[PDB]
C-alpha cells in the first residue's frame, strides 16, 4: 500500500506493522528510498522552518488566550493575590459544581489558571494591556506566516539551496555566534531599555512614542563618549513599586546587583546591563573566528546541540528560580515550581536525546578509518575500562548512598534517630539565593550524583557498545533500532543501542525525578515555613514518602470527593490519569510481543468466524506491535505517566499552599 | 557434569526438582515424587511443632486463654540487639512481643488445649510426628522404594484416601471435638480458670445442633454445630468412599464411570482420561493445585463469615491476615494448577492416548474459547473498571447524579441481594430442614458483639458490591484467559506450531514473525502471576475496606456501630479517586506513621517492599542482551586485575529474568500490603 | 464572539478530529 | 476587553500560516 511512500520495505507490508512503522520511521529522512545526501539536507532544511513556525504559533496561541480569556490587566492591578489565566474552558461535559469550581480568580467563566510564568515574564518585559498581547499574538501569527512561506519557497528549487549552503557549517557556526546570538542579544537589550525599563519605570512607551521618547536624557552625549557614566544614573531606589514613579530611578545600564525588593527579582537595568556585556562578548568572538566527524554527521550535530541545549536548559531551572528575573515570579510558588520541573525534565529529555543520537551516530556515520586517532577511537579503545568506571562509581555511589538511606530509615523506625549517619556538606558550606544545605540534602545530592552516573553509564555502554561487543560483535550491521540477536548466544533481548536509550530513559526519569522531588520538598517546606520538616525528615526513606508524598497528596487527592468538586479538581483526575497511563506502560514493558500476537491470532479467527461482522474485514491484516514497538510504546506511556502525574502534583501540592 | 557457567547454578536450583527432566521412567520419579512428600509433610510437622512451642514457650497464650477480649496473642518475642527491642508490644498485661496474627491461640483454645503440659506434648508430638515423616520418606525411597501398580491404583487410593483420610479423620476429630475440645471450651465460657480445667488423661441432641449463626459469648460457631458438621461429614464420607471399588466386586469403576459419560457435543467424552491422569503426575498436580488453591480460597471467604474459632470475630486482626493469606495461597495455588496443566500439555500429552475425547475436543476449538474470553475480558474490564472510570469522570466533573452509586444511578447486584435474603429470612423448615438460624449474620444480621468489636454482621451489597464482584470477575476471567491460553496453546499456535518441541520454558522462538517473545506456556504463567496478584491484591482490598467500613467496629451508648471506616465503602469505592484517597492514602496512615514504635517493622517492611517491587522493575523491563554487555565490561575490569572467576559471569537467561522480575514484584507487592494491612489493623483493631 | 468557544471546539477536536482521522485513514489505506 | 473586531482578524490571520502550513506539508512530502 502506498502508505508509507518512502519505504517499499514497509509499503509492501501486508499488517498494521506497515501504518506503525510509517508513523515511527517517517522523520528517519535519511533511511527513506532514494534520499541522496544532497536532498537530506534540503528537505531537513525545511521541516526547521516547519518546527520554528509551530513554536511561534505556540507562543502565539500562549498571547492570544491570556489576551481574550486571561486577567492579565486585573493581575497587573494586584499581581499578588489574582491568580493568572491560562484560558477558558469550554467542555460540556463538566457539571454545575465543576463550571463553579473552575470560576476562579474573577473569571466569568470557567478558566484554566496559568503556571507558565508568562504573566510574570510579559509584565516584565513591558506588555500592560491586553492590546500589548493581542498584538504579540497577531505579529507571531504573521511571523509563523513568514517562516512556513520560507520553507515553501525555500523547498521551491527557484531557492532551493544545494549542498553547498550545508556544506558551510563552518561560516553557519560563527554566524550563529554573533548574526544571530549576538544581534539578538543587542536586539533584546534594545527592547530592554527602550519599553521593558520605562514601563517598569511607570512610563508607558507604546511603538508611536518610543520614537519621540528617549530611554536616558544624557543617552545620545554619552553614547560613543563616557558611555559607561552616563549610563549609569542614579538608581531606583529601594522603595520603588514595579510599573509606578514612586522611587522610579533613570539608570539604563547598571551593575545594582541582588534583587528589586517589590518583586524579589532581577533589577532589568541589570539583565539589560548582562545582555549589552553577552552581545558584545558574543560579537567579539564572531568577528574573532571531530571537526571530519562533526561536520560529516548530522547525528553528531544534534547529539552535540542536545547535550549542549541539555545543560543549557538545566541552568535555566537552577537559576531561574534561585535568580528570579520576571517580577512576582519568585511569590508565585506553584509557577516557580512548575517551570523549574518543567525545564529539568525537558533537560533530562535533551541529554538523554544527546546520548541517543550519540549511538546513532556510532552505528551510521562512525568510519574507525576515517578518523585514524581521535577522541572518538580513543574512547571505544577501551569502552570496558569507561563503562567498568562508570559501573564502579555507580555501585560505589549507589551502595552508600541506599545503604545510608536505609540505615537511617532503620534506627530511625527503631526509634533511635541518634544513630542515624548524617554527614554535613562541607565543601556546600564552603560554596554558600542559597538554600541551607543540611545533611538530608547532603544525601540527596547523593542519590541525585549516582541516579546521573548510572544514566550516563546506561547511555555510554549504548553508543560504545552501539558498534558491538562479545555477545554480538556486529551491531553496526543490524543498526541503531532492532528487537534483539534471538535467544541464540543466552539470549540477546534488548542488546540493541536504541535498548541502551530506552533503558537509560527510565534512569533519566528516575534522576530528573530525585532532582525535582528534591526541589520540590525543599521549596513547599520553606513555603509553608516546616524548613524543619525537609531538615528533620529527609535523611530516611519514610521521611520523603511520609512528608513529602503522602502529606503533599491530600489536598490534590480531595480534589474531588463524594462531597464535592474543588479547583483541584481536575489536577486529581490529571494525577489518576498519570497513574493510569503510567502503569498501562508496563503492560507494554512485562508482556511482550508473542503473548500478544497468539491472542491477535484467534481475534482474527473470531472476526472471520462471526456472522455480519466478518461482512467487513481488515485491510492491514492485524499484527501484534513488534518488540521495539512495545518498548516504545510502554516508554512512552511510562515516560508520560511520570510527567504527567507528577505534574499534577507538582501542581496540586503547591496551589493550596499558594 | 560440570559448572562452566553462572547459568549453571541457577539451572541446577531450577531443574533440581525436575524429575521428569533428570529422569526418563515414571517408575524412578513415582519414587522421588512419594519421598518428597514425605519431606515435605516433615517440614510442615517442624513448623507445627514450632508455632504450638512458641505458643508454649514464648507466648501470652495462658494469659489470653484467662482473658481474650483483654489480651492480644503474642508468641514472638524478639532478642533486644539493635535497639528491635521496640517490636515487643504492650499486649496487656506487661507481655511484650509480636502480636501474632496467624490465629495459633485461637487453634488451640478451638481443640481445647489448656494446659502448658499439654502444648509441649503436642509441640513434641508434632516434631516427633516430623522425626518420623522424614526418615518414612528414606525408608520409602531408599530402602523400599514402590512399586508402579501401587501408585495406579487409584480407585483404592481413593476410597483409603475419602475413608480412611476424609470419613475416619472426621470421625477421629469429632470424638476428639465432643470429648476433649467442645466441653473445655464450654468450661471455659463458664469461666473455669485454664489451671482448673482438667488434664487430658484425667478426663444426641445437646452436643449437636443446627443452631447456625454465631456463639455470642465466644463470637465463634458453637462447637456443637462444629461436632454435628464433622459428624456429618463423616457419616457421608465413610458412605462416598464405600462408594468406589477397591480389590472386590463392589463398587463403581471409575474408568467405566468415565467412559459412560459421553454425549452429542462432547464426541468421545472422557474415554482416556483415567489412562492420562494415572500417567501423568502433571495432570494431577493440575487437577489438585487447581482445587487445593479454590479451597484456600474458600477458605478464607467462610472463614470470615462463619469465624469458626472462639473469639476469632472480635481479632480483627487475625480475620483479615487470614483471609488475605489464604486468598494468596490460593491464588498461587490455582496459578501452579493451569502452570502444570500446560507442562501436562508439552510433556505427558499423547494425541495417541486423547483421541476425540474432551481434551482433544477442547485442543481442537481452542480458538473459539480464547476468542470468547478474549471478548468477556473486554467486556468485563469495561462494565467494571470503566464504571469506575466513568464515576472517576462523573465526580471529578461534579456530575455525581450521573454516577453508579447507590444514589444516581444504581447498579444493585440483585441475584446477590436475593441470595442474601434467601439465606438471612431462610432459616428453618427449607431445603435441609430444622435449621434455628442462619449460617451466618453475613447473609443478614443486626451486629453480634463480643466485648466492643462486632463479631460478624449483615456484610451489605450495593452498588460497590456489584461494581467490585465485576472487577473480580474481570480479573478471574483475564487471569483463566492467560492460563487457559497458556496451556490450550502450549502445544502449538498459528504462530509456532512446534511450540511443544521448544518446550514449556521457552524465552522465545526469537525475533521473527514480528517477534515471539514470552510465547512459551510458561511465559503465560509468568503474565498469569501477574494478574493473579492484581485480581488477589483486589480481593484482598475489597475485604479489608468492605470489613472495616460495613462490618468491623465497636458498639458505642446507641446501638450503632461505630464502623473502622465509617461506611465511607458505599460512596468512596465507587470510584478510583476513592480507593487512592480513602483507602490508600488514608489508611497507609498507619504504617507510614509507624516508625518509633511497635509497628515499626511494619513501616520499614512498608519501604523495603516498594523498593523490591521497584527493583524487579530492572528485570521486567530490561533484557538480558544490555545485561550481558555490561557484565564483559565489568569482566574486562576483574581480567585486568586477574580477578576473573573460573565459572565465567553469564546474564542470567532470558526467562530467569523474568522469574526473577516476577519474584520481585510479587513479593514486594505482596509484603507491601501485607505491612499496610497489618499496621492499620493491629493499630486500629 | 463569547460563544466562538462552543463553535471553535467542536469543530476542531469532533470536526476536525473526525476529517483528520478520516483522512490518515484514507491516506494509511490506500 | 478583546473586541470582536480584533478575534475576527486574529483568526484571518492565523488562517494565513493555515495556508501556508498546508503548502509546505505538500512540499516537504
Ligand atoms: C486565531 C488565533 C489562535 C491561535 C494562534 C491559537 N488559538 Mg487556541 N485553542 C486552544 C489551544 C491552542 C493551542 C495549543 C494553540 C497553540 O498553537 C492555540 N490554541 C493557538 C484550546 C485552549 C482551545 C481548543 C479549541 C480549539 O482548538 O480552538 C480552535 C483553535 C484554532 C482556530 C487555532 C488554530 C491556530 C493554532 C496556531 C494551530 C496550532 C497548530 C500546531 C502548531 C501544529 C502542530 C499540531 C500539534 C498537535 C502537533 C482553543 C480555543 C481557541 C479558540 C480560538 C478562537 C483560538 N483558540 C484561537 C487561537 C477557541 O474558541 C477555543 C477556546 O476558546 O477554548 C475555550
Ligand atoms: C546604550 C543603550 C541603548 C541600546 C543598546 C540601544 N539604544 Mg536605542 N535607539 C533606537 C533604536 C535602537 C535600536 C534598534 C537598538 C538596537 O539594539 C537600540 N536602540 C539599542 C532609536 C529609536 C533611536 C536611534 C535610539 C535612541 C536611543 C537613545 C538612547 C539613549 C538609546 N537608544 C539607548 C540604547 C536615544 O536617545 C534615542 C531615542
Ligand atoms: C527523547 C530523546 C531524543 C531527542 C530529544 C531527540 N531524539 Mg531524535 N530522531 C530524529 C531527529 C531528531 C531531531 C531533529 C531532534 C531534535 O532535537 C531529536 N531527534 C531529538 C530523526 C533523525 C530520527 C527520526 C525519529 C522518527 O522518525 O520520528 C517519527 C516518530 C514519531 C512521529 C512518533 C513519535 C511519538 C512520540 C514518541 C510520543 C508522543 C507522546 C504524546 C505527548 C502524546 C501524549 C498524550 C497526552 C496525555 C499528552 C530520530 C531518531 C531518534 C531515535 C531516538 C531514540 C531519538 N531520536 C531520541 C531523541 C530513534 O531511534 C530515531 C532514529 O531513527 O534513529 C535511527
Ligand atoms: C454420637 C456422638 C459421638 C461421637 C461421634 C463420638 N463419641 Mg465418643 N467415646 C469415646 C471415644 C470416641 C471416639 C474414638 C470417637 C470417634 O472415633 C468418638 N468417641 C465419637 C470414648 C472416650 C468413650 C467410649 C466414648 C463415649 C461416648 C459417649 C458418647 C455419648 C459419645 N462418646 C459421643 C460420641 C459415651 O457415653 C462415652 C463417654
Ligand atoms: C507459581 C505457581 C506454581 C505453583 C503454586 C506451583 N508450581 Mg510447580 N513445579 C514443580 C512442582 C510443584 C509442586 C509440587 C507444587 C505444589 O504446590 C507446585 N509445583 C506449585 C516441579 C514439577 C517443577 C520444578 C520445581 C522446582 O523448580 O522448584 C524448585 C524450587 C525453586 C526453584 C525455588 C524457587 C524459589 C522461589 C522463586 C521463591 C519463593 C520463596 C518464598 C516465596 C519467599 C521468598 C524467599 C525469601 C528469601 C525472599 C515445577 C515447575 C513449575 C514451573 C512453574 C512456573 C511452576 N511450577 C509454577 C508453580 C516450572 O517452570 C517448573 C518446571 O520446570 O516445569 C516442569
Ligand atoms: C506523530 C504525528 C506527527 C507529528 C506530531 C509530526 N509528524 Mg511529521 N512530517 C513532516 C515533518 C514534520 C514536522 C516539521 C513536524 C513538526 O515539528 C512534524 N512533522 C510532526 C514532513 C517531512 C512531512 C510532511 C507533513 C505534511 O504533509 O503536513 C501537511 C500539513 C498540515 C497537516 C496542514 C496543517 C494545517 C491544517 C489546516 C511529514 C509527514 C508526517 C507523516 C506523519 C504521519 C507524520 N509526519 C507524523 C507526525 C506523513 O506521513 C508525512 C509524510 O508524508 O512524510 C513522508
Ligand atoms: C528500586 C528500583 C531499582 C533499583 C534498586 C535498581 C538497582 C540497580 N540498577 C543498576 C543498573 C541498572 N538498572 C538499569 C535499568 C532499570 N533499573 C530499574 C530499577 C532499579 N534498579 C528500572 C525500572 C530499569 C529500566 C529496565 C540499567 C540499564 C542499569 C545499569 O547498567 C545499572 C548497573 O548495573 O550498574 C552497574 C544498579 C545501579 C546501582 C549500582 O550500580 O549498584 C548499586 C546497587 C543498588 C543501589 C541496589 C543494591 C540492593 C542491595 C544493596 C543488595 C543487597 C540486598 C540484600 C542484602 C541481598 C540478599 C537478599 C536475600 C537475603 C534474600 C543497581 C544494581
Ligand atoms: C493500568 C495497567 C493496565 C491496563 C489498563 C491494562 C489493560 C488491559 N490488559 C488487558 C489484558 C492483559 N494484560 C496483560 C498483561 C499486563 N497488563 C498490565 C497492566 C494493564 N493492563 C501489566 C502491568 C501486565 C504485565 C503482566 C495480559 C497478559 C493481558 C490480557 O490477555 C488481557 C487482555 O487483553 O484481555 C483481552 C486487557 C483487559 C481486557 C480489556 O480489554 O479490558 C477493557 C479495557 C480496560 C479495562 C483498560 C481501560 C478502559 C477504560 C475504560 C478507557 C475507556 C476508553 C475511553 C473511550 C478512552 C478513549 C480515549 C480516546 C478518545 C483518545 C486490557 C486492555
Ligand atoms: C498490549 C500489547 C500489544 C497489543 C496491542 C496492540 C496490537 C495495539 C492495539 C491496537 C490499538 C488499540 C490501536 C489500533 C487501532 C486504532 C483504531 C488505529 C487507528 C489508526 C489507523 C488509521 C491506522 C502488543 O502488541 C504488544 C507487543 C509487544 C509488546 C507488548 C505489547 C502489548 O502489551
Ligand atoms: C539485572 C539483570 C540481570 C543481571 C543480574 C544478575 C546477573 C544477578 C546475578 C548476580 C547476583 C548478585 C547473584 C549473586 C552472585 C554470587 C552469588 C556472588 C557471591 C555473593 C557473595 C558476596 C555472597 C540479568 O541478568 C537479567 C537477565 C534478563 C533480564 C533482566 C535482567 C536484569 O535485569
Ligand atoms: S526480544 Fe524476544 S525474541 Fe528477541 S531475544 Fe528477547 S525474548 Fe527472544
Amino acid at each position: 500500500t502506498k502508505f508509507p511512500s518512502f519505504s517499499q520495505d514497509l509499503a509492501q507490508d501486508p499488517t498494521t506493522r506497515r501504518i506503525w512503522y510509517g508513523i515511527a520511521t517517517v522523520h528517519d529522512f535519511e533511511t527513506h528510498d532514494g534520499m541522496t545526501e544532497e536532498n537530506l539536507y534540503q528537505k531537513i532544511f525545511a521541516t526547521h522552518f516547519g518546527h520554528l513556525s509551530i513554536i511561534f504559533l505556540w507562543s502565539a496561541g500562549h498571547l492570544f488566550h491570556v489576551a481574550w480569556q486571561g486577567n492579565f490587566e486585573q493581575w497587573i492591578q494586584d499581581p499578588l493575590t489574582i491568580r493568572p489565566i491560562a484560558h477558558a474552558i469550554w467542555d460540556p461535559h463538566l457539571g454545575d459544581a465543576a463550571t463553579q469550581a473552575f470560576t476562579q480568580a474573577g473569571a466569568s467563566g470557567p478558566v484554566d489558571l496559568c503556571y507558565s510564568g508568562l504573566y510574570q515574564w510579559w509584565y516584565t518585559i513591558g506588555m500592560r494591556t491586553n492590546g500589548d498581547l493581542y498584538i504579540g499574538s497577531v505579529f507571531l501569527m504573521i511571523v509563523a506566516a513568514v517562516m512556513l512561506f520560507a520553507g515553501w519557497l525555500h523547498l521551491q528549487p527557484k531557492f532551493r539551496p544545494s549542498l553547498a549552503w550545508f556544506r558551510d557549517a563552518e561560516s553557519q557556526m560563527n554566524h550563529h555566534l554573533a548574526v544571530l546570538f549576538g544581534a539578538s542579544s543587542l536586539g533584546w537589550t534594545g527592547h530592554l531599555i527602550h519599553v521593558a525599563i520605562p514601563e517598569a519605570r511607570g512610563q508607558h512607551v507604546g511603538w508611536d512614542n518610543f520614537l519621540s521618547t528617549m530611554p536616558h536624557p544624557a543617552g545620545l552625549a554619552p553614547f560613543f563618549t563616557g558611555r559607561w557614566g552616563v549610563y549609569a544614573q542614579n538608581p531606583d531606589t529601594a522603595g520603588h513599586i514595579f510599573g509606578t514613579s514612586e522611587g522610579a530611578g533613570t539608570a539604563i545600564i547598571t551593575f545594582i546587583g541582588g534583587f528589586h525588593p517589590q518583586t524579589e527579582a532581577l533589577w532589568l537595568t541589570d539583565i539589560a546591563h548582562h545582555h549589552l556585556a553577552i552581545a558584545v562578548m558574543y560579537i567579539i568572538a564572531g568577528h574573532m573566528y571531530l571537526y571530519d566527524t562533526y561536520n560529516e554527521s548530522l547525528h553528531f550535530q544534534l547529539g552535540f546541540h542536545l547535550a549542549a541545549l541539555g545543560v543549557i536548559t538545566s541552568v535555566v531551572a537552577q537559576h531561574m528560580y534561585s535568580l528570579p528575573s520576571y517580577a512576582f515570579i519568585s511569590q508565585d510558588h506553584v509557577t516557580q515550581a512548575a517551570l523549574y520541573t518543567h525545564h529539568q525534565y525537558i533537560a533530562g529529555i535533551l541529554a538523554i536525546g544527546a546520548f541517543a543520537h550519540g549511538g546513532i551516530f556510532f552505528v551510521r556515520d562512525y568510519d574507525p578509518e576515517r578518523n585514524k586517532n581521535n577522541v572518538l577511537a580513543r574512547a571505544l579503545e577501551h569502552k570496558e575500562a569507561i563503562i567498568s568506571h562508570l559501573s564502579w562509581v555507580s555501585m560505589f555511589s549507589g551502595f552508600h548512598t541506599l545503604g545510608v538511606y536505609v540505615h537511617n530509615d532503620t534506627v530511625v523506625a527503631f526509634g533511635t534517630p541518634e544513630k542515624q549517619i548524617l554527614v554535613e556538606p562541607i565543601f556546600a558550606q564552603w560554596i554558600q539565593p542559597f538554600m541551607s544545605q543540611g545533611p538530608g540534602d547532603f544525601l540527596v545530592h547523593h542519590g541525585i550524583a549516582f541516579s546521573l552516573h548510572v544514566t550516563v553509564l546506561i547511555c555510554v555502554k549504548g553508543c560504545l557498545d552501539a558498534r558491538g561487543s562479545k555477545l554480538m560483535p556486529d551491531k553496526k550491521d543490524f543498526g541503531y533500532s532492532f528487537p534483539c540477536d534471538g535467544p541464540g548466544r543466552g539470549g540477546t533481548c534488548d542488546i540493541s543501542a536504541w535498548d541502551s536509550f530506552y533503558l537509560a530513559f527510565f534512569w533519566m526519569l528516575n534522576t530528573i525525578g530525585w532532582i525535582v522531588f528534591y526541589f520540590n520538598w525543599k521549596h513547599l517546606a520553606i513555603w509553608s515555613g516546616n524548613e524543619a520538616q525537609f531538615n528533620t525528615n529527609s535523611t530516611y526513606l519514610m521521611g520523603w514518602l511520609r512528608d513529602y508524598l503522602w502529606g503533599y497528596s491530600a489536598q490534590l487527592i480531595n480534589g474531588y470527593t463524594p462531597f464535592g468538586v474543588n479547583s483541584l479538581s481536575v489536577w486529581a483526575w490529571i494525577f489518576l490519569l498519570g497513574h493510569l497511563c503510567w502503569a498501562t506502560g508496563f503492560l507494554f514493558l512485562i508482556s511482550w510481543r508473542g503473548y500478544w500476537q497468539e491472542l491477535i491470532e484467534t481475534l482474527v479467527w473470531a472476526h472471520q468466524r462471526t456472522p455480519l461482522a466478518n461482512l467487513v474485514t481488515w485491510k492491514d491484516k492485524p499484527v501484534a506491535l513488534s518488540i521495539v514497538q512495545g518498548r516504545l510504546v510502554g516508554l512512552v506511556h511510562f515516560a508520560v505517566g511520570y510527567y504527567v502525574t507528577y505534574a499534577a502534583f507538582v501542581i496540586g501540592a503547591t496551589a493550596p499552599l499558594g | 557434569k560440570g559448572p562452566q557457567t553462572t547459568t549453571w547454578i541457577w539451572n541446577l536450583h531450577a531443574l533440581a526438582h525436575d524429575f521428569d527432566t533428570q529422569t526418563n521412567d515414571l517408575e524412578e520419579i513415582s519414587r522421588k515424587i512419594f519421598s518428597a512428600h514425605f519431606g515435605h509433610l516433615s517440614i510442615i510437622f517442624v513448623w507445627i511443632s514450632g508455632m504450638i512451642f512458641h505458643a508454649a514457650r514464648f507466648s501470652n497464650y495462658y494469659a489470653w486463654l484467662a482473658d481474650p477480649l483483654g489480651n492480644k496473642p503474642s508468641a514472638h518475642v524478639v532478642w533486644p540487639i539493635v535497639g528491635q527491642d521496640i517490636l515487643n508490644a504492650d499486649v496487656g498485661n506487661g507481655f511484650r512481643g509480636v502480636q501474632i496474627t496467624s490465629g495459633l491461640f485461637h487453634i488451640l483454645r478451638g481443640a481445647g488445649m489448656t494446659d502448658p503440659g499439654e502444648l509441649y506434648s503436642a509441640a513434641i508430638g508434632a516434631l516427633v510426628a516430623a522425626v518420623v515423616m522424614m526418615y518414612a520418606g528414606y525408608y520409602h525411597y531408599h530402602k523400599k522404594a514402590p512399586k508402579l501398580e501401587w501408585f495406579q491404583n487409584a480407585e483404592s487410593t481413593m476410597t483409603h484416601h475419602l475413608i480412611v483420610l476424609l470419613g475416619l479423620g472426621n470421625l477421629a476429630w469429632t470424638g476428639h471435638l465432643i470429648h476433649v475440645s467442645l466441653p473445655v471450651n464450654k468450661l471455659l465460657d463458664s469461666g473455669v480458670a485454664p489451671q482448673d480445667i482438667p488434664i487430658p488423661h484425667e478426663f444426641y441432641s445437646d452436643f449437636l445442633t443446627f443452631k447456625g449463626g454465631l456463639d455470642p459469648t465466644t463470637g465463634g460457631l458453637w462447637m456443637t454445630d462444629i461436632a454435628h458438621h464433622h459428624l456429618a461429614l463423616a457419616v457421608m464420607y465413610i458412605i462416598a468412599g464405600h462408594m468406589y471399588r477397591t480389590n472386590w466386586g463392589i463398587g463403581h469403576s471409575m474408568k467405566e464411570i468415565m467412559e459412560s459419560h459421553k454425549g452429542p457435543f462432547t464426541g468421545e467424552g472422557h474415554k482416556g482420561l483415567y489412562e492420562v491422569l494415572t500417567t501423568s503426575w502433571h495432570a494431577q498436580l493440575a487437577i489438585n493445585l487447581a482445587t487445593w488453591g479454590s479451597f484456600s480460597i474458600i477458605v478464607a471467604h467462610h472463614m470470615y463469615a462463619m469465624p469458626p474459632y472462639p473469639y476469632l470475630a472480635t481479632d480483627y486482626g487475625t480475620q483479615l491476615n487470614l483471609f488475605v493469606h489464604h486468598m494468596w495461597i490460593g491464588g498461587f495455588l490455582i496459578v501452579g494448577g493451569a502452570a502444570h496443566a500446560a507442562i501436562f500439555m508439552v510433556r505427558d500429552y499423547d494425541p495417541a492416548v486423547n483421541q476425540n475425547n474432551v481434551l482433544d475436543r477442547m485442543l481442537r476449538h481452542r480458538d473459539t474459547i480464547i476468542s470468547h474470553l478474549n471478548w468477556v475480558c473486554i467486556f468485563l474490564g469495561f462494565h467494571s473498571f470503566g464504571l469506575y472510570i466513568h464515576n472517576d469522570n462523573m465526580r471529578s466533573l461534579g456530575r455525581p447524579q450521573d454516577m453508579f452509586s447507590d444514589t444516581a444511578i444504581q447498579l444493585q447486584p440483585i441475584f446477590s441481594q436475593w441470595v442474601q435474603n434467601l439465606q438471612a429470612n431462610v432459616a428453618g423448615t427449607i431445603r435441609a430442614p430444622l435449621a434455628e438460624g442462619a449460617s451466618s449474620l453475613a447473609w443478614g444480621g443486626d451486629p453480634l458483639f463480643v466485648g466492643g468489636k462486632v463479631a460478624m454482621q449483615h456484610v451489605s451489597l450495593g452498588t460497590a458490591d456489584f461494581m467490585i464482584h465485576h472487577i473480580h470477575a474481570f480479573q478471574i476471567h483475564v487471569t483463566v484467559l492467560i492460563l487457559i491460553k497458556g496451556v490450550l496453546y502450549a502445544r502449538s499456535s498459528r504462530l509456532i506450531p512446534d511450540k511443544a518441541n521448544l518446550g514449556f520454558r521457552f524465552p522465545c522462538d526469537g525475533p521473527g514473525r514480528g517477534g515471539t517473545c514470552q510465547s512459551s506456556g510458561w511465559d503465560h504463567i509468568f503474565l498469569g502471576l501477574f494478574w493473579m496478584y492484581n485480581c488477589i491484591s483486589i480481593v484482598n482490598f475489597h475485604f479489608f475496606w468492605k470489613m472495616q467500613s460495613d462490618v468491623w467496629g465497636a458498639a458505642n451508648a446507641n446501638g450503632g456501630v461505630n464502623y473502622l471506616t465509617a461506611g465511607n465503602w458505599a460512596q468512596s469505592s465507587i470510584t478510583i479517586n476513592g480507593w487512592l484517597r480513602d483507602f490508600l492514602w488514608a489508611q497507609s496512615v498507619q504504617v507510614i506513621n509507624s516508625y518509633g514504635s511497635a509497628l515499626s517493622a511494619y513501616g520499614i517492611l512498608f519501604l523495603g517492599a516498594h523498593f523490591i517491587w521497584a527493583f524487579s522493575l530492572m528485570f521486567l523491563f530490561s533484557g538480558r542482551g544490555y545485561w550481558q554487555e555490561l557484565i564483559e565490561s565489568i569482566v574486562w575490569a576483574h581480567s585486568k586485575l586477574k580477578i576473573a572467576p573460573a565459572i565465567q559471569p553469564r546474564a542470567m537467561s532470558i526467562t530467569q529474568g523474568r522469574a526473577v522480575g516476577l519474584g520481585h514484584y510479587l513479593l514486594g507487592g505482596i509484603v507491601t500490603s501485607w505491612s499496610f494491612y497489618l499496621a492499620r489493623i493491629l493499630a486500629l483493631g | 464572539s463569547d460563544i466562538l468557544p462552543a463553535i471553535m471546539t467542536p469543530l476542531v477536536v469532533l470536526i476536525g478530529g473526525g476529517a483528520a482521522m478520516t483522512a490518515f485513514f484514507y491516506y494509511v489505506e490506500r | 476587553e478583546l473586541s470582536d473586531l480584533q478575534i475576527v482578524i486574529a483568526l484571518v490571520v492565523a488562517l494565513l500560516p493555515a495556508l501556508l502550513a498546508l503548502n509546505l506539508g505538500s512540499a516537504l512530502s
